[PDB]
Parts: structure tokens; C-alpha cells; sequence
């Protein structure tokens, strides 16, 4: 089995604090060294901490030391990191690793394995806002194209996720909802397109139909020349 | 020393206030220690407070850590107008007519190895198993199982532990374990199950010889303390306890067959080993000591016995 | 410390072909205690890293038999002895070694196809958008091969570069091709002050500068 | 400035430390051999020599 599960998730300002909770299942967890280890769209992979497996001795990487602190209650198979003074940079996806194994009368070497699905934690407490959102018109020389592309751009709101669409998903025809950025506004924005025939435009109302979560703040704006 | 399994809680840490040099001042210090050597101090609400074992007995000695106890050879002189005659007759009963002997002034190389429940790296017999004992018909008689070949065990302490230096009045240090570097994991002896299944036969066929047809059953020590219920060494410097109760085990029929395989098999017995400190040497309350501990972590490959049945 | 580097970033590859992949450590991943401690991760689209090869060359339990490995000293090799479609996504060495722990910048595994070229479009901000405080300007390609691409913006003839923000699909799950947007955003008054805005394309298939314009409202 | 070390014992008042000459005899059996040969050198033969 071994199964690693990963949650306390959220969302701070920066200078703030946070806390995960990583629960072990189908593994003896007294007997293993486990690993903290996290993923940004920058870096790829980073180290964060390690914990012995009673609890003694730990260690963190530079880039954390001091601001967070790692703990482990071994009479719930359970491991928690305990993060303060989160700086913008901290903002990552989050994941759990299981280490050396210390078995009774032996120890054998370094792993990362296996991992949890991980948890999402995100360090801007800034601006957050239902989005904006705009047609991408097939209008003037756009429209004449045979099979016109037109779209959408919803702008503007923070945290994710937005739920994009089109015609409440009933139209599939080329739809490309390009990823998000995380704007120099901070707030995020993404566009997305669908390619159809010239003559469907306005005989079909084209929706770009939107949701977001964090706010409930929703549009179905229709799209045309 | 860390709560949880008697592994690591095997380990107390302790502090106490100590005599420096400066008669008028004690400095407050601390050490770990096994639970065996320390004992719960009565007058108290079941309390954090501790004694030594030895306090209300006898004073031990530190012994002093130039003094090495390993088993080097003795030989035994004859003086003049006196010598040592000598059985060349091997297979011998241990009593009656040697048919071929020998004067010599000195004896061979005897090692000075004190254990119970087994010897370690005795002479072994010439041709064949060889059992003795002062009279079979009376069960206070220890039955010595002499053996022909050298089963094996291995023994170490894979903690890592750190020795550090207590400085107790003008002059003198007392040494205790400070720290365990990384990992807890047990004390330990293995011996390859294999070759002792075939030593049990073996020694099974033989005492038949003086007990015809019966089947052969092993058994664990009855009881007491762990001096009389354990195996015992001092390897590096350090008295383990090994419980044997694994060890002899079963009982054997007069078929006595070769039940191990002649293809290869990695089958070890296991044995746990307490450790202790103080020690009231061959059941003397003033023979008393205290090993110094020693740093870093322990392996003592040896050769095997003639049981002590 | 241990720096760590992968030698090829794309693996634009054929499923059915061998492929393999060298990282190239700072120092030696020998350990004091005589093993060698890398070991080699796959994350697909979506997903947490899994790791396929440990200790340098052993497989993990439950890996294909087509993924192996080699290496000494500072520099390991992770091969596949054929690619398939599961493969693709993004490998990393790691060594366990020495603290910190650290990662290659890795690799990514993708499906080889034909050099297509994009469907290309451009939209006129919406008037809503037209008379708001900053204004986007988009242009699209659409469903071409290999991933890379852009756009370079002008309005009028004249180059109109800025604030073009981008975004990139992964590979498509239907041809197996790749799509961009490109998001010119002016104020107001900068989109107000010229009129026949264009975006020229730029893909590594259809590098040349192929362009749609609208004229501004 | 000793107890970091050893504690010295007091040497008894009734002993004394004075010089006193030590004569060294060989045992039964063995025999001195000395130089006569007087502004001896310290090795090589002695060329006047006593019991
Ligand atoms: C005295 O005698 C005792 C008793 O015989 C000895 O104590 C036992 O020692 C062994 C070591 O010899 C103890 O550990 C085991 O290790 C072996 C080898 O496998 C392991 O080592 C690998 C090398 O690093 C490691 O790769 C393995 O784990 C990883 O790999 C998988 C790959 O998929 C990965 O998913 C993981 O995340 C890890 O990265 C592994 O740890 C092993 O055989 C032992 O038992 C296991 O293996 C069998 C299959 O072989 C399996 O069926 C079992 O379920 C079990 O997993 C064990 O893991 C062993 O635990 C000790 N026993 C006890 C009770 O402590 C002692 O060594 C002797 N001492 C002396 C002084 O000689
Ligand atoms: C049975 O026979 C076995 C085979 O002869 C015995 O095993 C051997 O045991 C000896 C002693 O334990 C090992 O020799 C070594 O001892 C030194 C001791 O430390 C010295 O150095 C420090 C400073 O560094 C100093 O403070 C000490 O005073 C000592 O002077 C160790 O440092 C060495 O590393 C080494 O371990 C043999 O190596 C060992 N042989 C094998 C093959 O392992 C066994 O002890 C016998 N007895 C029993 C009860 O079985
Ligand atoms: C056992 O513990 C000792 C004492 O901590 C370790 O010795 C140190 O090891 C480190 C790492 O190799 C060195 O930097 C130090 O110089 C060593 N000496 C001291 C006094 O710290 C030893 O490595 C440990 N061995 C094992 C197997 O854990
Ligand atoms: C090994 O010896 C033990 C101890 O003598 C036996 O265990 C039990 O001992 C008590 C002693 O009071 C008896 O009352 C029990 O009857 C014994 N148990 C059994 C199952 O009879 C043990 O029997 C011996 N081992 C074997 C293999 O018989
Ligand atoms: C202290 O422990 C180390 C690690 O177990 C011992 O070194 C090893 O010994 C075992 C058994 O012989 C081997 O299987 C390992 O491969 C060895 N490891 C290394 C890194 O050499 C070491 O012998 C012990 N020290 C003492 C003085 O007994
Ligand atoms: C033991 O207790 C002392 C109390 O002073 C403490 O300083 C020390 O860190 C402890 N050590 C361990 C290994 O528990
Ligand atoms: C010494 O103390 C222990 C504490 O359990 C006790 O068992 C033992 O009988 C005592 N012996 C004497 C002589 O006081
Ligand atoms: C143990 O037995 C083997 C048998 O080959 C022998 O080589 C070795 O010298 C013996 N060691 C001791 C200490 O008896
Ligand atoms: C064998 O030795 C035992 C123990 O000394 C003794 O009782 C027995 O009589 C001896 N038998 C012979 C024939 O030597
Ligand atoms: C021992 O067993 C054999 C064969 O079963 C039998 O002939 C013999 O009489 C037995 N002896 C005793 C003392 O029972
Ligand atoms: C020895 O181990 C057994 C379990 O294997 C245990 O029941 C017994 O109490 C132990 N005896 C001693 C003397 O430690
Ligand atoms: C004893 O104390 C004095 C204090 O000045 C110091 O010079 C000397 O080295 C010390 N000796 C030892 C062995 O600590």
C-alpha cells in the first residue's frame, strides 16, 4: 500500500502563518525519516525539511531555517510543518515524501519514496476580486476567416480558480482556454478561444460562461462580430 | 532519553548537581545511562528522583580505562622438581587410564574467557563431540557439551553512542555516555540457524548414546536474574546480556536427520541483548565495578562453545 | 553543496524509438557509505513526481521494464529503450547524497508528429474593453507543431511592442500539435492613439511573418 | 594551583630531605670494578683498575 495524504492548504498574507498536515496510511510510520518537498512553476523542485523518525533531530533547507518548524505525532501517523513569516516566494504546491526506513536491528539508505498528492499554499493577501471579463471578438476582418476563432478574456480576479467555458461546455470545436498568468496587477488572467463556422456567429449565441469560486462572482458573455 | 519502545527507553537522561575541584562548589551536569544500572529512589510521589544500584550495598570503582580485559593466553608452569603430565589420549571421558601421555613444563595457551550458558573460543575437541560430566545420574551435574566444530556468532551495539567526561573532585573523571549519534536500533547476536539445527542433532545423537532411544527436548533457563537467565560477554568492553530463550529450542527424535538442505539458506537466529555498567562481579557485592562506556559502535566475531547443559 | 544538470530539455520523439537522458552532478553522488544515492523522477501532466529509478540503476517497484539507467562518479544516464505515449511529461535527476537534497532543472518527454503549421487570427477588443481604462489587444495561432512559437505585435506599420503577455497550451490531445495567444495590454489611450493593429506570427515550424490586422474600431 | 590536577600531600615534618650519602654494593656473587686512572675520558679502556 504506503499512502501519503497532504492537507491545511490555504491562503495568507505575506509575514503571515500557515500549517500542513501530512497523515501516513498502510506503512509502519515510527519506523521511517520523512521528507518535505515543494514545486513552483520557477524552481521545478525544492527541498523544504526532513524529520528523524522519533521525532529528534531535523533539518531544513536555507531558503526556510528558522521561519518554519517541522513535528511529527507518531501516535497518529501524522507529520505537520508549522510555517511563519511566509515571504511572497513560499507561495508553492506543497508534497509530502517518505525517507530512510529504521527497522530494529538495521537502517538502510536515502529516498524519496513514495510521494502525497500534495496541497496548494499561496503567500499574497492582496486585491482579491471576482473577475472582469471581456469578448474576444471575430469582428471586422476577423470575420472573415471561413471557420472564424473567437474568445474570450476574463481578467483581473484573485485568488483561482476560475471555471471557463464555452456555451456551458457544449461547444467543443478547437476550444483552447489558454493558462492563467498571475498578473503584474496581482491578480490573475487567462483568454480562450473556439474556432466555428463564419455564418454560425450571432445565429449562435457564443458564451464564454464563467465562474469564480473564491468569490461566486459568475458571467455568461456573449461573444459576436 | 526520547519516551517510546524500551529500544530507546533502555536510555534514561539524568542530571544531578556534582563536587567540582572547589570543595565549596557543585556544578549541575548530566548523563544517559541503562535503565538496569539505575534504581527508583522510595520517599517520593513516584517521582523523577533516581539512585545508583550499587549505593546501598558497596562503593564501585571506575575501572581505569588503560586496563584491558581481553582474554589474552595463559600458559600454566610446573615449578622445579615438579611436572605436568598430560593426556595425548583425546576422546577422553575425564576420568580413569590415559593409554598415551606426556610430561610438559608448560601448559598450551589457555584464554582467561569468563561467560555462562556457552564458552567462547575454546579448544575444540579432536575427532568427534565429547560429553562430560562429574556424575549423568544426578541433575545437579553440569553435562559440558564439548563441540568438534566452530559454529559462529556475531555481536554488536549499533548505537553510535558519544563518550563524555564528568570531572568529580581534585584530579579524577568519571565517564558516561553523553549522546547517541543519529539512529536508536537494538543490541544484538546472530548465528546461522542452519549450523545450529546441525549442532543440535549432532549434540542429540551423542547424548542419546548415554540416554539410548529417548527423544532429545531443549529448553530455555528457568529463571532468576539476567547473571543466571542470559548468555554473557564483555566484548570491547561492554557486559551484555543475551537472551537464549530462542535459542534452545525444540526437541529432536531419533531420526536425527540432515533437515537443512545442501542448497544455500541465509537463516539467522536472533538474539536481544540488555547491557549494563555496574557490575557486582562473579556475585560479589565488594567485587563490584563500573565499565567506563566506549565510543563510537561495537562488532565481536567469535566462535562458539562447548555448552554448558 | 550539490549542483545538478540534465543535458536535453525537449525529447521531441517518435513513440516506439529509444530515447535517454544524462545529468551531470557538481560532485561525486558516492556516499561514505558506499552506495550511490541518485535516483530519476517522472511527473505527468497533472501529477505529483513518481520516482522509476533509484540507488542509480535500480528499477522501483511497479516501473516499466523499458526505462534503465547507468552512470559513475558525477554523471548518470536514465534510458528508455522505446518511448510511448504515457511517458510524456517531465523527468528530473535528483541526488539524495548530501543535504539539501537537489533536482535537475529537468526534461521534458513529448509525442513526435508532423511540422504543422498554425491556423492564425487576430480580435478586436470588445467595446466594453474599447472605452475601459486598459485594453487588450489578442492575436491566436492555432494547432501547430513543434511547441514553440510567439507573436510580435505592431498597429499602422509601425512595431507596437509592450505589454504582449503570452500563454502556451500543452501538446494537443486530438492531433498532438500546440496553440498560443498573445495579449498586447495598452491603456487607453496608447490602443486609442493607432488604428490598423497586426500580429505577426512566430512558430518554429512557421517562423515567417505571416500577419492579421484589424483596423480599431 | 594544583587541585585542577592532583591533591599534593603535606611531605610529614619528621622527614628530612638532607643528603645523606648512599654507598651501592654489588650483591654476593657480582663484583665494582673502578677506575684508578684518574682524568678518565668516560669510554674505552681504564688502564688502572680496582675491586
Ligand atoms: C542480524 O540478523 C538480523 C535478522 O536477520 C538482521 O536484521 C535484518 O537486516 C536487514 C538488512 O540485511 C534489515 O533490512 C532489510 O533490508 C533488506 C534489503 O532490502 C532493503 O534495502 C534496500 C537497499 O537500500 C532498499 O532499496 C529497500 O527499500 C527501498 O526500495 C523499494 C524498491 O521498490 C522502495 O519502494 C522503497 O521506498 C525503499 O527505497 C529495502 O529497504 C530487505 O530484504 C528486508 O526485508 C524486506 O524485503 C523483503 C524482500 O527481500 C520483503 O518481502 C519484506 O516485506 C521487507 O520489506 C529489510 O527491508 C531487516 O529489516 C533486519 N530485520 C530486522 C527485524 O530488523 C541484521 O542485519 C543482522 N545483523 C548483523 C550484525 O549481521
Ligand atoms: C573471541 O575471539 C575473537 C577473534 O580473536 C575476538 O574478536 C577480536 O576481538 C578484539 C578485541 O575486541 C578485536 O581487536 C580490536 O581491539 C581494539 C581495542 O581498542 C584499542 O584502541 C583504543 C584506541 O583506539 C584504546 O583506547 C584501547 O585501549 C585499545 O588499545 C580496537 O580498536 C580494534 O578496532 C579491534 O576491534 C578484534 O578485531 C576481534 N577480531 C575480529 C575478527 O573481529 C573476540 O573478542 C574473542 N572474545 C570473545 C568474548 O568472543
Ligand atoms: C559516529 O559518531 C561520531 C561522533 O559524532 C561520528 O564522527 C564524526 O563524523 C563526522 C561525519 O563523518 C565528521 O565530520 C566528524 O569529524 C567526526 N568526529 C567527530 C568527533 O565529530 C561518526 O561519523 C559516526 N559514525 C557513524 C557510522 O554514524
Ligand atoms: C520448557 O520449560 C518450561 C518451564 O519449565 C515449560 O513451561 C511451563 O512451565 C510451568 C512451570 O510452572 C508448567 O506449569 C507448565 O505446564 C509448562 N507448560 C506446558 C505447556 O506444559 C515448558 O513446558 C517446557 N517446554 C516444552 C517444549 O515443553
Ligand atoms: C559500526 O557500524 C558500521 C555500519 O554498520 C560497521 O561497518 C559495516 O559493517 C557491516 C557488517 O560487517 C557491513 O555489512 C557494512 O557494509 C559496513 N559498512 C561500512 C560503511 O563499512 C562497522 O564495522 C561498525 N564499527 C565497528 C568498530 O564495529
Ligand atoms: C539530557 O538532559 C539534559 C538536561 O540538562 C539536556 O541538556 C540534554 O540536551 C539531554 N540530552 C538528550 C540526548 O536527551
Ligand atoms: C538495595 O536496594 C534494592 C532496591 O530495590 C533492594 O532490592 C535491595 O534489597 C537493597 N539491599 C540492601 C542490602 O539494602
Ligand atoms: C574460528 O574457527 C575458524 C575455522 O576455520 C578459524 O579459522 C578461526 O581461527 C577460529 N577463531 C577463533 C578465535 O577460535
Ligand atoms: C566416564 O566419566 C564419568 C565422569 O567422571 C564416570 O562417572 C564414568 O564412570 C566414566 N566411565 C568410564 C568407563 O571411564
Ligand atoms: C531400543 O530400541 C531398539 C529398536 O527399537 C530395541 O531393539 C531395544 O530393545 C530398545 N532398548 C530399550 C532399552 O528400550
Ligand atoms: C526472552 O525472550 C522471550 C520472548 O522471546 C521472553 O518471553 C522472555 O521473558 C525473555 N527472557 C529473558 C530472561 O529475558
Ligand atoms: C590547571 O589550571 C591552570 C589555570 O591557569 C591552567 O594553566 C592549567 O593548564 C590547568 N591544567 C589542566 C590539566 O587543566
Amino acid at each position: 500500500e504506503v499512502q501519503l495524504a497532504e492537507s491545511g492548504g490555504g491562503l495568507t498574507k505575506p509575514g503571515g502563518s500557515l500549517r500542513l498536515s501530512c497523515a501516513a496510511s498502510g506503512f509502519t510510520f515510527s519506523d521511517f525519516y520523512m521528507d518535505w518537498v515543494r514545486q513552483t512553476p520557477g524552481k521545478g523542485l525544492e527541498w523544504v525539511s526532513r524529520i528523524n523518525n522519533d521525532g529528534r533531530n531535523k533539518w531544513y533547507a536555507d531558503s526556510v531555517r528558522g521561519r518554519f518548524t517541522v513535528s511529527r505525532e507518531n501516535a497518529k501517523n501524522t507529520l505537520y510543518l508549522q510555517m511563519d513569516s511566509l515571504r511572497a516566494e513560499d507561495t508553492a504546491v506543497y508534497y509530502c515524501a517518505r525517507d530512510r526506513p529504521v527497522y530494529r536491528y538495521w537502517s538502510g539508505g536515502y529516498h524519496l519514496d513514495p510521494w502525497g498528492q500534495g496541497v496548494v499554499v499561496t503567500v499574497s493577501s492582496a486585491s482579491t476580486k471576482g473577475p472582469s471579463v471581456f469578448p474576444l471578438a471575430p469582428s471586422s476582418r476577423s470575420t472573415s476567416e471561413s471557420t472564424a476563432a473567437l474568445g474570450c478574456l476574463v481578467k483581473d480576479y484573485f485568488p483561482e480558480p476560475v471555471t471557463v467555458s464555452w456555451n456551458s461546455g457544449s461547444l467543443t470545436s478547437g476550444v483552447h482556454t489558454f493558462p492563467a498568468v498571475l498578473q503584474s496587477s496581482g491578480l490573475y488572467s487567462l483568454s480562450s478561444v473556439v474556432t466555428v463556422p463564419s455564418s454560425s456567429l450571432g445565429t449562435q449565441t457564443y458564451v464564454c460562461n464563467v465562474n469564480h469560486k473564491p468569490s461566486n462572482t459568475k458571467v455568461d458573455k456573449r461573444v459576436e462580430i | 532519553a526520547t519516551v517510546k519502545t524500551g529500544t530507546v527507553e533502555e536510555m534514561k537522561n539524568c542530571s544531578f548537581n556534582t563536587t567540582t575541584e572547589i570543595r565549596d562548589k557543585e556544578k549541575k551536569e548530566y548523563a544517559l545511562f541503562y535503565k538496569p544500572d539505575i534504581v527508583p529512589l522510595s520517599e517520593t510521589n513516584n517521582t523523577s528522583e533516581y539512585r545508583l544500584i550499587n549505593c546501598n550495598t558497596s562503593a564501585c570503582t571506575q575501572a581505569c580505562p588503560k586496563v584491558t580485559f581481553e582474554p589474552i593466553p595463559i600458559h600454566y608452569c610446573a615449578p622445579a622438581g615438579y611436572a605436568i603430565l598430560k593426556c595425548n589420549d583425546e576422546t577422553f571421558n575425564g576420568t580413569g587410564p590415559c593409554s598415551n601421555v606426556s610430561t610438559v613444563q608448560c601448559t598450551h595457551g589457555i584464554r582467561p574467557v569468563v561467560s555462562t550458558q556457552l564458552l567462547l573460543n575454546g579448544s575444540l575437541a579432536e575427532k568427534e563431540i565429547v560429553i562430560r560430566s562429574e556424575n549423568l545420574t544426578n541433575n545437579a551435574k553440569i553435562i559440558i557439551v564439548h563441540l568438534h566444530t566452530p559454529v559462529e556468532i556475531v555481536c554488536t551495539r549499533p548505537n553510535n553512542n558519544t563518550r563524555k567526561s564528568v570531572r568529580i573532585g581534585p584530579g579524577q573523571t568519571f565517564y558516561a555516555t553523553g549522546d547517541i549519534i543519529g539512529d536508536i536500533k537494538q543490541a544484538h547476536c546472530n548465528i546461522s540457524e542452519e549450523k545450529w539445527n546441525d549442532t543440535l542433532q549432532k549434540v542429540g545423537i551423542e547424548l542419546q548414546k548415554h540416554f539410548p532411544n529417548k527423544t532429545i527436548k531443549y529448553n530455555q533457563s528457568a529463571g532468576g536474574d539476567m547473571e543466571i537467565t542470559t548468555h554473557s560477554f564483555n566484548c570491547g568492553g561492554e557486559f551484555f546480556y543475551c537472551n537464549t530463550s530462542n535459542l534452545f529450542n525444540g526437541t529432536y527424535n531419533g531420526t536425527y536427520i540432515s533437515t537443512n538442505s545442501s542448497a544455500n539458506s541465509t537463516s539467522t537466529i536472533t538474539l536481544q541483548c540488555r547491557i549494563k555498567q555496574i557490575i557486582n562481579m562473579w556475585q560479589g557485592v565488594g567485587r563490584c565495578m563500573y565499565a567506563p562506556p566506549i565510543a563510537g559502535n561495537i562488532t565481536c566475531r567469535s566462535n562458539i562453545t562447548g555448552l554448558l547443559l | 553543496y550539490v549542483v545538478m544538470t540534465q543535458s536535453p530539455l525537449s525529447l521531441p520523439i517518435t513513440p516506439g524509438q529509444p530515447a535517454s537522458i544524462s545529468c551531470r552532478s557538481s560532485q561525486r553522488l558516492l556516499h561514505s557509505d558506499g552506495n550511490t544515492y541518485l535516483a530519476w523522477y517522472q511527473q505527468r501532466p497533472g501529477q505529483p513526481p513518481r520516482r522509476l529509478i533509484y540507488e542509480v540503476s535500480k528499477l522501483d517497484s511497479g516501473v516499466p521494464d523499458r526505462f534503465s539507467g547507468s552512470g559513475a562518479g558525477t554523471d548518470f544516464t536514465l534510458k528508455i529503450s522505446r518511448v510511448e505515449a504515457e511517458d510524456v511529461g517531465v523527468y528530473y535527476c535528483g541526488q539524495n547524497t548530501y543535504l539539501p537534497y537537489s533536482f535537475g532543472q529537468g526534461s521534458k518527454v513529448e509525442i513526435k508528429r508532423a511540422v504543422a503549421a498554425p491556423s492564425v487570427f487576430i480580435f478586436p477588443p470588445s467595446e466594453d474593453q474599447v472605452k475601459s481604462g486598459t485594453v487588450s489587444v489578442v492575436c491566436l495561432l492555432n494547432n501547430f507543431y513543434p511547441r514553440e512559437a510567439s507573436v510580435k505585435w505592431k498597429v499602422d506599420g509601425v512595431l507596437k511592442t509592450g505589454n504582449s503577455q503570452e500563454s502556451v497550451t500543452e501538446q494537443d490531445s486530438k492531433d498532438n500539435t500546440y496553440s498560443l495567444s498573445s495579449t498586447l495590454t495598452l491603456s487607453n489611450t496608447d490602443y486609442q492613439s493607432h488604428n490598423v493593429y497586426a500580429c505577426e506570427v512566430t512558430h518554429q515550424g512557421l517562423s515567417s511573418p505571416v500577419t492579421k490586422s484589424f483596423n480599431r474600431g
